[PDB]
């Protein structure tokens, strides 16, 4: 934004439309850095599925 | 069948709004009738269903006592009252009709709904309208054309037409809607192009004319001397 | 409230559009039947479907009306130039002790093309000046679509009070036209040099001033 010096998401393109489901699960708040930059790392996450 | 509401009405922010529900023929004192809102920028509610036949006010848990509609069976016409209007009733309501069925449902479906009465609340109530006239001038004037008009400011309510020699001008005529004001006042515009001969042989009126305040003023333009 | 729905959706004018309607598990998915209605800005809505299974009189066989489990959907072939509407959920709700509608879609992807707009700066007259009050009026007209952001300067800082901005109406032409106004009082209408409106149009930004001495 040009008035607001944060980094805000508004283009929400993951899908279109979903017409029937049955599962629905909610899991723990976790807060996220929107400002992304051009220097070195300082965190290592690893996920496995 | 068809039931027809009455047209606009605008109150008082503390007063009593008293509206009704015609209908046309019979197949009224049969069925329930409720009442369903819808306002601009939310959802439809619901506030209540009536039966007319014996008399049950069936109302919901959202609604608190503060509206009653009754209902009357000798002339089938339907009566909504309501008091102590807020600031976002501003608001539409409709004559709905309840025909039950069987089946494992077994949910309330309008079949049949009314016309509509748009009920407005707000600030800025009645008072008289002014009228401003609008000349054109010699910069402004380029071509062989030139736009001028009436400008209508401190009136209310809606809504008012605007005519030009008592709707004999048609050509090139155009009415502006109005706007919300901070104060909660509505304004608008009618401007219509003419040829530049016709500046000095032949006037222009505006007509404004107000049904709810009953205030007819007509104002005559007549163009600028210096510019 | 308890029923959510999509804000708008997007569509072809030939294939197949569905729509979804979910709420919770004891006022749609307890047992209680589905009913979809039109609203029309402009007229009174009316019934089209009534338990997903019968069709009233008066409405075409296009809409198709099922329930799967705890969601309701509505599917539609074709759009023809009538379904410039919303589109609701209306089911009864026992928590609620009576019925409650959704939220509404929108099904409108555009048909608005441009042009070149024209603006019109006009100063307040002089019997104006005695109602201690100064309505600055700028009337925009020939333009489309009806999509204009008003601005207003005077030479020094933009004004940020007293703006408005109506919305745009149909011409006979196919064209749309707007007027804003400004509420200023005489006494400082007279202390600044000049005033004007500044709209923009695409990139297109016209500008018209005027001299009141």
């Amino acid at each position: 934004h040009k008035n607001n010096k944060s980094w805000m998401e508004s283009e929400f393109r993951v899908y279109s439309s979903a017409n029937n489901c049955t599962f629905e699960y909610v899991s723990q708040p976790f807060l996220m850095d929107l400002e992304g930059k051009q220097g070195n790392f300082k965190n290592l996450r690893e996920f496995v599925f | 069948v068809q039931l027809v509401e009455s047209g606009a009405e605008v109150k008082k922010p503390g007063s009593s709004v008293k509206v009704s529900c015609k209908a046309s023929g019979g197949t009224f004192s049969s069925y329930a009738i409720s009442w369903v809102r819808q306002a601009p920028g939310q959802g439809l509610e619901w506030m209540g269903g009536i039966i007319p036949i014996l008399g049950i006010a069936n109302y919901a848990q959202k609604f608190q006592g503060r509206v009653t509609i009754t209902a009357d069976k000798s002339t089938s016409t339907a009566y909504m009252e309501l008091s102590s209007l807020r600031s976002e009733d501003t608001a539409v309501y409709y004559c709905a009709r309840e025909n039950g069925y069987s089946g494992y449902g077994a949910a309330a479906n309008f079949d049949l709904w009314g016309r509509g009465t748009l009920v407005t609340v707000s600030s800025a109530s009645t008072k008289g309208p002014s009228v401003f006239p609008l000349a054109p001038s010699s910069k402004s004037t380029s071509g062989g054309t030139a736009a001028l008009g009436c400008l209508v400011k401190d009136y209310f309510p809606e809504p008012v037409t605007v005519s030009w020699n008592s709707g004999a001008l048609t050509s090139g005529v155009h009415t502006f809607p109005a706007v919300l004001q901070s104060s909660g006042l509505y304004s608008l515009s009618s401007v219509v192009t003419v040829p530049s001969s016709s500046l000095g042989t032949q006037t222009y009126i505006c007509n404004v004319n107000h049904k709810p305040s009953n205030t007819k003023v007509d104002k005559k333009v007549e163009p600028k001397s210096c510019d | 409230s308890v029923l959510t729905q999509p804000p708008s959706v997007s569509g072809a004018p030939g294939q197949r559009v569905t729509i979804s309607c979910t709420g919770s598990s004891s006022n749609i998915g307890a047992g209680y039947d589905v009913h979809w209605y039109q609203q029309l800005p402009g007229t009174a809505p009316k019934l089209l479907i009534y338990g997903n299974s019968n069709r009233p009189s008066g409405v075409p066989d296009r809409f198709s009306g099922s329930k799967s489990g705890t969601s309701a959907s509505l599917a539609i072939t074709g759009l023809q130039a009538e379904d410039e509407a919303d589109y609701y959920c209306q089911s009864y709700d026992s928590s609620l002790s009576g019925s409650v509608f959704g939220g509404g879609t929108k099904l409108t992807v555009l048909g608005q093309p441009k042009a070149a707009p024209s603006v019109t700066l006009f100063p307040p007259s002089s019997e104006e000046l005695q109602a201690n009050k100064a309505t600055l009026v700028c009337l925009i007209s020939d333009f489309y679509p009806g999509a204009v952001t008003v601005a207003w300067k005077a030479d020094s800082s933009p004004v940020k009070a007293g703006v408005e901005t109506t919305t745009p109406s149909k011409q006979s032409n196919n064209k749309y036209a707007a007027s804003s106004y400004l509420s200023l009082t005489p006494e400082q209408w007279k202390s600044h040099r000049s005033y004007s409106c500044q709209v923009t149009h695409e990139g297109s930004t016209v500008e018209k001033t005027v001299a009141p001495t």
